[PDB]
C-alpha cells in the first residue's frame, strides 16, 4: 500500500516548468525538453516501478509510441498499478492524451508530491530497464 | 493591395473592434448586412486593405476575434452588426484568465494560439501582399494581456519583416480597475518592448476627463470611449485608405517617429472635439484645429506634456486644406513652442494630408506624439510593482501556474532600464 | 456552456438554498413546475434542460435529519427538484462533529459523491462547487469537512466556494459552538478557495435599523444571503459592460493562502417607504456599502486594514460616475489600506437589475452593489472564538462525548495551535514592517 | 423468412413464457384471440399465420406437473396457444435431478420431440431454439439436459440459446439447489451454443432501487426479464443501421469452446416519476449499464476482466455519438480487458424503439439498451457453488434419493471434477501469460 | 461506350450503393420511375456507361446488389427509390454471414457464388465494350469481405484483361464495430493485393472527425457519410461521362498511380466542404479548393500525411475554371511542401479537367493520393492479428468451417512483407 496526497492550493512549493522538466530529464535520463511531451505516458511508467519494485510488467508498456491510439493502452498500463498499490487518484487521461499545458502540467504537479512522500531513497539506473 | 490584418483580444478589444468596423463600414459605405450601399466610387477604388470580397459581392472584414471567456463573443454575435463577421474567425475558450498572466500565456494560450494562428495563416496566404497587423488589447486583464504576447510573439517569429500596431489600453493611476494590474502591465511592458514595432498608449482616465470637460457630457460611457478611440483609429489609417496631396503610410510613420529601437511609445490625439450645442459658434479651419490639437488637456494619455520633451510629432490632417496654411501654422508652432522640443533633432514635424473629410465634418486632423513623458507612467508602475514583489504579495498564484520569481526580476529590470535610457535621453543635449 | 453547482449541508444550508432557489427561478422566469412561458444561454447556466420544457436545478440536497427535506419535499417546490438529488439519512449528528464526520456521515458520503460525480459528467463546461452550510451544527461542520476533503481529492483544481454562518459574539443556540468551530475551521483551512462570512446578528441589526422590521423571522436573512449571492452570480448569467468570474473572484481576493476569508455587503437595504424619499445615486450607494454599520460581519473594519476589495454593480450604472464615487472613497479618512497594496479595487457591472421577490421585504431599485472586503478585522473575531475554546476546553468539557465518538484529544491540540498559527500569520502580514 | 422457436421446460420457463408472449403480441400488435386490428413480414419470424387471420406461437410449453399449464389453458391467453402444443405429464419431478432425467422424463421425451420435428418441418428458414429453463428445479435441469442431448442430434449444428435462472448466493428456495445444478452444468457444456444467466437475487435491487418498489413479486421480476429477450431478437424483426443475428451473438463473445457464459444486463430501468427529470441521452444509458450495481447477476465485474461485450441499442440512436460514448468508456476504469484482445465490443443500433406493457412500472422510453457481458468475473459464481456442493457430498446428505432413481455414485464424482476443470480453465486463460 | 458493371456486397455496400444511384440519378436526369425527365441534352450523351436502355425509354442500372442476408433487400426494394432496380439483380441467401470469414467464404458463400456469376455473366454479354467492374464492401465483415474476396477471385479469372476498383471501409483504430476485427481484415487484404487494380481505403471516425469539424454537424447519421462517400465515388467516373478540356478515365488513373503492383492503396478527399451558414462568406475559386485538399484535417482515411511520402498524387477537378491556375498551383504546393514528396518520382501530380460542375455548386474537385502514411495502418491490424492468433482466440470457428492454422500463416507473411516493401521506398533515395 501507498499514502495519498492532495494538491489543491499549496504555495512555497509549486515548481516551475524548467525545474520540472530537469528533474524528471534527471531522475529517468532522457532528453525531453517540453512538459507537453509527457503524455505518451512512458517515462510515467518508470516512475512506477522506481517508487515499488515490480507491480508493473515494463514489457507490455511500449516507449516508441506516436500516434492517439497507443498513448490510450500506455496509460492503461501506467496506473493500472494505481489500483494495485490503492492509490485512488483518477486523471483524464480521455483528455491528457491531447498533448495541451492544460493537465499535463497539474498531474505531473501531483506526482512530484506523490513521489516525494513514498521515495525511501532508493537508486537504480534505468538504461537496462528501458532495454 | 497592401492588406492588413486586424486582432482583437479581451472583452476591450473586442469592443474597441465592434465600434472601430462600425466606423470603418461608415465610412466605406458597407452595409450592416454586408453588401455595398455607398455612391461614389473613391470608396470602392480601395477597399480591399480592410475588407475582404466574398461570391455574391459580399465583403467580409478581415478580422480575427478572439477570447477566452464566450461572453463577448455570444454578445457581439446577438447584436446588431454582427451578421457579417466570418463565424470561423469567432474563436474563444470555456473559463476566462481571471486576471492572471501564467494563466493567460501558458495554460489556455497553448490551443487558443494553435487554433489562432492556423486562422492567421490562412488569412494572410489568401491576402495578396501583406502591409501588417493590426492588436487592440490592454495591459491590465489577464487574456488580453498574456495571448496577445503570445499571439505578437508567434506573428514575431513566422513574419519576421512585416509591422504591427497595438492599440493598448495602459492602466489608470488614480483608480485601478484591478487589484494586481501592475504584474501583468510589467511583463505584458516588457514582451512588448521586446517584440513589437510601434504601440500608442491610451487611457482611461484621460478619456473621462477629455469626454467630461470638452465634450461637455455628463454620463460619459464606454461607448463614446470606444467611439473616441476608433475615430483616432480610422484617422490614422485613412492616410493611405484613401488618395491625398502627400500620402503617408504606416512605414512612414514608424520610419519618422522610431528613433531608436526602444522608443515607440506614442501618445495620440485628435481634433476638433466640440460639443452639439457649441458646435456652430466656431470657424472650422487649420489655425484652431492645430491650436486645439497642441494643448495638454487635449491630450488622450494621462501625461502632461510639459513634463517633459516631444521626441517627435505626427500630423495627418483630413478634408480639404490649403499646404501653406498648414506648413505655416506647423513652423508657428515650433517657433513659439520651442522650449518643449528637443534640440538635437531638428525638423521634428511630420506632416501628412489627405483629401476625404470624415462623416459630417469638413475637416479633422490626428497627431501622435512621441515624448518622454511616458517615463512617469513607467516609473509609477515600476514603483507599484516593486512594492508588490518586494512584500511578495499575489504571487504564488503566477508560481504555481509555470513561472518563478527570476522573470518577474528580469521584468522589472527591463522595465527600470528602459526608463532609465528614456530619461537620458530626455536630458541629452 | 459554463455550469457550477451548488452543494446544500445541514438544515441552515437547506433553508437557505430554498430562498435562493426560489430567487433564482423568479430571475429566470421559471414556474414553480419546472416549465416557462440579455435573457435567451442564462438558464443553462444553473438549470439543465430536458427533454421536454421542464429545467430541473443543478443542486444537491443533503441532511442526516430528514425532517427540514421532508419539509422541503411537500412543500411548493415539489415538482421542481430531481427527486434523487435529495439525499437523507435516519439519525441527525446532534451538535457532534465526531457524530457528523466520523461515524455517521461515513455512511451516505459514497451516495454523495456518486450523486456529485452523476451531475458533474452530465454537464460539459464545470466551474465549481458552491457550499451552503453552518458552522455550529455538527452535520453542517462535520459533513463540510469531509465533503471537502472528497472533492479535493477526486477533482484537484476547482473553486469552491462556501457561504458560512459565522457564531455570533452574543447571539446564539448552541453550547460546543467553539469545539465545533474551531475542529471545521481546522479541517477545512485548506480545502477551500474562498469562504464567505455571514453572521446572524448583524443581518439581525440591520434589518432592525434600515429596513424597520420588528419581528425579523428566519425568512428575512435567508433572502438577504440569497440576494448576496445571485449578486455574485450575476456576472457569470448575464452579459455587462465589465464582466467577472469565480475565478477573478478568487485571484482578486486571496493574496495569501492562508488568508482568504473575506466579508460580504449589499446595498441598498431599504423598505418600501423610504424608496419614494430617495435618489438611489452611486456615490451614496457606495457610501452606504462602505458605511461600518451595514457590514454584515460583527466587527468594525475601523479597528483593521483593507487588504482587497471587490465591488459589483448591477444596473443603470456609469463607470465615470463608479470611477469618480471610488476616487472620493479612497480619498476619504475612514478608510485605509495596507500600505503594500498600492491598488486595492476590483469592479464589476452588471446589466440586470436586481428583481424583487413579491411579498418581500426589499423594494424595486434599479441599482444595487455588492461588496467583497478581504481585511484585517476577522483577527479579533477568530481571538474571541479562540478564547471560548481554550475556556471551555481548559477543564474538557463535552470532551467526554467527543472522545467517546471516535476522536482524540491530539485532534484537538492541533487544532488549537494550527488556529493559533493563523492568527499570528494574519496579524503579521496585516501589521506594517519596515523595509 | 427466417424462423427461430421456442422451448419452455419447467415452472419458471413457463411463467417466463407467460410474460414474454404477452410483450410479443404488444409489439406486432396481436390480440389475445389471435387476429389483428420504424414502422412499416415482422410477426413471421415468431407467428405462423394460418389460413384464416389467426397467427399461433412457434412455442412449445412442456412441463411434468399440470398445476401451472392449466393457468394458462384457463387465462386470457387461451385462444392464442394451439392446444396441443401444450405438453403435460402426471406427476413433477419434485426437485430431483433423476426423476426428470432417468424416470419420469423418458416417458414424455417421445412426445416433445414429434411436436418440435412437426414445427421444423413447417418452416423453412429455421435459425435455432430458445430455451428457458431454471437450474435448481427438476423439469427445469434434469428434462432441459434431455432435451439438449435429442435436439443436438436431430439437428446437428444449429444455434441453442438458453436463458438460465442461476441460484442465488444467499437467497435459496431450495435445498438441494447444488446437486442439481452441478449435475446439469456438466451434461449441457458440450450441447449448449451460448447460456445467458440470471440470478433471481440481483433482480430485486434493481426493482428495489433503481424502480423504487418494495413488493416485487415474480410478475414483476418477469418483466425485467422479456425485455432482455426481445431485444436479443429485435433486429431479426425490425430493421436498423446496423443489424445483428443470431449467429452474431455467437462469434463474438465465445472465444473457447467452453467459456459461454455470459450475462445480461439492461438500461435504463427507471419508474415513470423519475422518468421527467432525466435527459436520459445516449452518452449515459451506456455508463448506466456499465455500473456495478445494475449488472443482473449477482457478481462484481471490477474483480475479473472482460473477455468481450455486445451492446444492442434501439430507438433514436445516432451512430456517432454509440462511438463516442464507448471511447471515453475504454477511457474510464471501471473497465479492464484482457491482453488478447485488443478489439472488445459489438454494437448493434435498431430502430424500433421499446415498448411498454399497459399496467407495468417501467415508463415509455425512445432509448434503451441491452449489453451482454462475457467477464471472466462469473469464475467466482462456480467457485462458490462447487464449494456448496463438496460441503454437502462429503457426508452423502441427500444422495439416496439419487441413487434408487437410477443414477450411480461414480456419476458424482465425475460431474464434481469437470467442473474442478473448468474453474481451472477460466481462471488461467483470463490471467495474462509470459510471451 | 466502356460501360462500367457495379457490383454491392454486405451490408455497407448496399448502404452506400443506394445512396450511390441517387447522385447519379440526379446527375443524369433519371427519375426515381426510371424515366429521363432531364433538360440538358449533355447528360443524355453518354448514359450507357452506367444505366441501361430498356423498352420504352426506361433506363436500368446496370449494379447488382447480393448480401447473404435478407433483411437488407427488404430495406431497399420496400423503400424509396428502389422501382428502378430490375427484379432479377435482388441476389439474397438465407442466414448471414455471422461476421465470420468461413461462413462467408468456403460454406454459406459458395452455394450463391454460381447464382451471381450467371448475373455478371450475361450483363456482360450485352455490354459492346466493357470497361471495368465495381465493387464496394467492407473489411470487417463476413459477406462484404468474405463473399465480396470471392467475387473477385472468380472475375478475375474470367475476365483478366479489365480493371476493377474496391471501395472498401477499413476498420477503425479507436473503436471496433466487431470484436474479430483483425482476423476478417488481414485474410481480405491477403485476397485484395493479388487480384485487384486499385482500391480506395475509407474510415467511419475520419468521416464523423470531418463532418463534426468542418461540416458543423452535431448528429451525423449514416445517411450523411454514406452521402460524403457517394460523392468521391462518383468524382473518379465523371470524367469519362462529360466532355472536358483534359479528360482522364480509370485506365489513366491507374497507369500513373500505381509505380509498382503491390501498391495500390489510395486515399481519397474531398473539396470544397462547408457548411449551410458559412458558405456565403467564401470566395469559390480554385486557390481555396487546392488549399483545402492537401491539409491534413480533410483527408478521408484516419493516416496523418505527415508521417509518410506522398508517392503520387491526382485530383479531378471539376466545373468550368480556367486551365492557367491549375497548373499554377500544383507548382507552388509541390514548391512549398517539398519535403512531403519522393524525390525520385518528378513532377508526381496528375491533373484531370471536366466541364460539368455538381448539383449546385459552382466548382469542386476530388483528391486521391497514393502515400506512405498507409503503412501505419496495415502495421496497426499486423499487431492485433499477431496478439490474438497467438493465444488463439476465437479460432476454432475459423478451423470448424474448412479452413485451417496453415491458411492464417500465409496471411500475416505476406501482410508483414508488404509493409516493409511500403516502407523501403518511403526512405530510399
Ligand atoms: N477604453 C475601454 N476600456 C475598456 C472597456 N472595457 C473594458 N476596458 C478595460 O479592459 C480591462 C478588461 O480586462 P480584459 O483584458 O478584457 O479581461 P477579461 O476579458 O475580462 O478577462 P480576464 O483577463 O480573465 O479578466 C479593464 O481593466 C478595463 O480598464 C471599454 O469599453 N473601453
Ligand atoms: N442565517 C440563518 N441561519 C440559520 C438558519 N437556520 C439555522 N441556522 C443556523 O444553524 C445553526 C444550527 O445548526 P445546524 O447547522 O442547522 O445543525 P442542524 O442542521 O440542525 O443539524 P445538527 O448539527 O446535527 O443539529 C444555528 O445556530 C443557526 O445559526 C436560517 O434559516 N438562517
Ligand atoms: N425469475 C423467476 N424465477 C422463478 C419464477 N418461478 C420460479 N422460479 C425459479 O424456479 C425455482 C423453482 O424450481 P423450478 O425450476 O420451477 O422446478 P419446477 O418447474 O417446479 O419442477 P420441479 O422441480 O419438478 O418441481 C425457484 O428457485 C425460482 O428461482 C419466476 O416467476 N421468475
Ligand atoms: N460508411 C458506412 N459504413 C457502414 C455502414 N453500415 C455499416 N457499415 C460498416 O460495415 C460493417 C458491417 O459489416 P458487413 O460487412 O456489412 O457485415 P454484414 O453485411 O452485416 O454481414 P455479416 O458480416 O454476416 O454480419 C460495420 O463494421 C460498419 O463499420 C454505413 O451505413 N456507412
Ligand atoms: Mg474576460
Ligand atoms: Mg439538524
Ligand atoms: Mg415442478
Ligand atoms: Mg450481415
Amino acid at each position: 500500500m501507498a499514502v495519498n496526497v492532495y494538491s489543491t492550493s499549496v504555495t512555497s512549493e509549486n515548481l516551475s516548468r524548467h525545474d520540472m522538466l530537469a528533474w524528471v530529464n534527471d531522475s529517468l535520463h532522457l532528453n525531453y525538453t517540453k512538459i507537453e511531451q509527457l503524455c505518451s505516458g512512458a517515462a510515467y511508467c518508470q516512475f512506477m516501478d522506481m517508487l515499488f519494485p515490480g507491480c508493473v510488467h515494463l514489457r507490455k508498456v511500449k516507449f516508441q509510441a506516436k500516434l492517439e491510439h497507443e498513448y490510450i493502452h500506455n496509460f492503461k498500463v501506467l496506473q493500472a498499478a494505481f489500483k494495485k498499490m490503492g492509490v485512488d487518484k483518477i486523471i483524464p487521461v480521455e483528455k491528457l492524451v491531447k498533448g495541451k499545458f492544460q493537465d499535463n502540467f497539474e498531474f505531473i504537479q501531483w506526482f512530484k508530491k506523490f513521489f516525494d512522500a513514498n521515495y525511501d531513497g532508493k537508486d537504480y539506473n534505468p538504461l537496462l530497464a528501458r532495454q | 493591395m497592401r492588406e492588413i490584418v486586424h486582432i482583437q483580444a479581451g472583452q476591450c478589444g473586442n469592443q474597441i473592434g465592434a465600434k472601430f468596423w462600425e466606423v470603418i463600414s461608415d465610412e466605406h459605405g458597407i452595409d450592416p448586412s454586408g453588401n455595398y450601399v455607398g455612391d461614389s466610387d473613391l470608396q470602392l477604388e480601395r477597399i480591399s486593405v480592410y475588407y475582404n470580397e466574398a461570391s455574391s459581392h459580399k465583403y467580409v472584414p478581415r478580422a480575427i476575434l478572439v477570447d477566452l471567456e464566450p461572453g463577448t463573443m455570444d454578445s457581439v454575435r446577438s447584436g446588431a452588426f454582427g451578421h457579417l463577421f466570418r463565424p470561423d474567425n469567432f474563436i474563444f475558450g470555456q473559463s476566462g484568465a481571471g486576471n492572471n498572466w501564467a494563466k493567460g500565456h501558458y495554460t489556455e494560450g497553448a490551443e487558443l494560439v494553435d487554433s489562432v494562428l492556423d486562422v492567421v495563416r490562412k488569412e494572410c496566404e489568401n491576402c495578396d501582399c501583406l502591409q501588417g497587423f493590426q492588436l487592440t488589447h490592454s495591459l491590465g486583464g489577464g487574456t488580453g494581456s498574456g495571448m496577445g504576447t503570445l499571439l505578437i510573439s508567434k506573428v514575431r517569429e513566422e513574419y519576421p519583416d512585416r509591422i504591427m500596431n497595438t492599440f493598448s489600453v495602459v492602466p489608470s493611476p488614480k483608480v485601478s480597475d484591478t487589484v494586481v494590474e501592475p504584474y501583468n502591465a510589467t511583463l505584458s511592458i516588457h514582451q512588448l518592448v521586446e517584440n513589437t514595432d510601434e504601440t500608442y498608449c491610451i487611457d482611461n482616465e484621460a478619456l473621462y476627463d477629455i469626454c467630461f470637460r470638452t465634450l461637455k457630457l455628463a454620463t460619459p460611457t464606454y461607448g463614446d470611449l470606444n467611439h473616441l478611440v476608433s475615430a483616432t483609429m480610422s484617422g490614422v489609417t485613412t492616410s493611405l485608405r484613401f488618395p491625398g496631396q502627400l500620402n503617408a503610410d504606416l512605414r512612414k510613420l514608424a520610419v519618422n517617429m522610431v528613433p531608436f529601437p526602444r522608443l515607440h511609445f506614442f501618445m495620440p490625439g485628435f481634433a476638433p472635439l466640440t460639443a452639439r450645442g457649441s458646435q456652430q459658434y466656431r470657424a472650422l479651419t487649420v489655425p484652431e484645429l492645430t491650436q486645439q490639437m497642441f494643448d495638454a488637456k487635449n491630450m488622450m494619455a494621462a501625461c502632461d506634456p510639459r513634463h517633459g520633451r516631444y521626441l517627435t510629432v505626427a500630423t495627418v490632417f483630413r478634408g480639404r486644406m490649403s499646404m501653406k496654411e498648414v506648413d505655416e501654422q506647423m513652423l508657428a508652432i515650433q517657433s513659439k513652442n520651442s522650449s518643449y522640443f528637443v534640440e538635437w533633432i531638428p525638423n521634428n514635424v511630420k506632416v501628412a494630408v489627405c483629401d476625404i473629410p470624415p462623416r459630417g465634418l469638413k475637416m479633422s486632423s490626428t497627431f501622435i506624439g512621441n515624448s518622454t513623458a511616458i517615463q512617469e507612467l513607467f516609473k509609477r508602475i515600476s514603483e507599484q510593482f516593486t512594492a508588490m514583489f518586494r512584500r511578495k504579495a499575489f504571487l504564488h498564484w503566477y508560481t504555481g501556474e509555470g513561472m518563478d520569481e527570476m522573470e518577474f526580476t528580469e521584468a522589472e529590470s527591463n522595465m527600470n532600464d528602459l526608463v532609465s535610457e528614456y530619461q537620458q535621453y530626455q536630458d541629452a543635449t | 456552456m459554463r455550469e457550477c453547482i451548488s452543494i446544500h449541508v445541514g438544515q441552515a444550508g437547506v433553508q437557505i438554498g430554498n430562498a435562493c432557489w426560489e430567487l433564482y427561478c423568479l430571475e429566470h422566469g421559471i414556474q414553480p413546475d419546472g416549465q416557462m412561458p440579455h435573457h435567451h444561454d442564462s438558464f443553462n447556466t444553473f438549470f439543465s434542460e430536458t427533454g421536454a420544457g421542464k429545467h430541473v436545478p443543478r443542486a444537491v440536497f443533503v441532511d442526516l435529519e430528514p425532517t427540514v427535506i421532508d419539509e422541503v419535499r411537500t412543500g411548493t417546490y415539489r415538482q421542481l427538484f430531481h427527486p434523487e438529488q435529495l439525499i437523507t439519512g435516519k439519525e441527525d449528528a446532534a451538535n457532534n462533529y465526531a457524530r457528523g464526520h466520523y461515524t455517521i456521515g461515513k455512511e451516505i458520503i459514497d451516495l454523495v459523491l456518486d450523486r456529485i460525480r452523476k451531475l458533474a459528467d452530465q454537464c460539459t463546461g464545470l466551474q465549481g462547487f458552491l457550499v451552503f452550510h453552518s458552522f455550529g451544527g455538527g452535520t453542517g461542520s462535520g459533513f463540510t469537512s469531509l465533503l471537502m476533503e472528497r472533492l479535493s481529492v477526486d477533482y484537484g483544481k476547482k473553486s469552491k466556494l462556501e457561504f458560512s454562518i459565522y457564531p455570533a459574539p452574543q447571539v446564539s443556540t448552541a453550547v460546543v459552538e467553539p469545539y465545533n468551530s474551531i475542529l471545521t475551521t481546522h479541517t477545512t483551512l485548506e480545502h477551500s478557495d474562498c469562504a464567505f462570512m455571514v453572521d446572524n446578528e448583524a443581518i439581525y441589526d440591520i434589518c432592525r435599523r434600515n429596513l424597520d422590521i420588528e419581528r425579523p423571522t428566519y425568512t428575512n436573512l435567508n433572502r438577504l444571503i440569497s440576494q448576496i449571492v445571485s449578486s455574485i452570480t450575476a456576472s457569470l448569467r448575464f452579459d455587462g459592460a465589465l464582466n467577472v468570474d469565480l475565478t477573478n473572484f478568487q485571484t482578486n481576493l486571496v493574496p495569501y493562502p492562508r488568508i482568504h476569508f473575506p466579508l460580504a455587503t449589499y446595498a441598498p437595504v431599504i423598505s418600501a417607504e423610504k424608496a419614494y424619499h430617495e435618489q438611489l445615486s452611486v456615490a451614496e450607494i457606495t457610501n452606504a456599502c462602505f458605511e461600518p454599520a451595514n457590514q454584515m460581519v460583527k466587527c468594525d473594519p475601523r479597528h483593521g486594514k483593507y487588504m482587497a476589495c471587490c465591488l459589483l454593480y448591477r444596473g443603470d450604472v456609469v463607470p465615470k460616475d463608479v470611477n469618480a464615487a471610488i476616487a472620493t472613497i479612497k480619498t476619504k479618512r475612514s478608510i485605509q489600506f495596507v500600505d503594500w497594496c498600492p491598488t486595492g479595487f476590483k469592479v464589476g457591472i452588471n446589466y440586470q437589475p436586481p428583481t424583487v421577490v413579491p411579498g418581500g421585504d426589499l423594494a424595486k431599485v434599479q441599482r444595487a452593489v455588492c461588496m467583497l472586503s478581504n481585511t484585517t478585522a476577522i483577527a479579533e473575531a477568530w481571538a474571541r472564538l479562540d478564547h471560548k475554546f481554550d475556556l471551555m476546553y481548559a477543564k474538557r468539557a463535552f470532551v467526554h462525548w467527543y472522545v467517546g465518538e471516535g476522536m482524540e484529544e491530539g485532534e484537538f491540540s492541533e487544532a488549537r495551535e494550527d488556529m493559533a498559527a493563523l492568527e499570528k500569520d494574519y496579524e503579521e502580514v496585516g501589521v506594517d514592517s519596515v523595509e
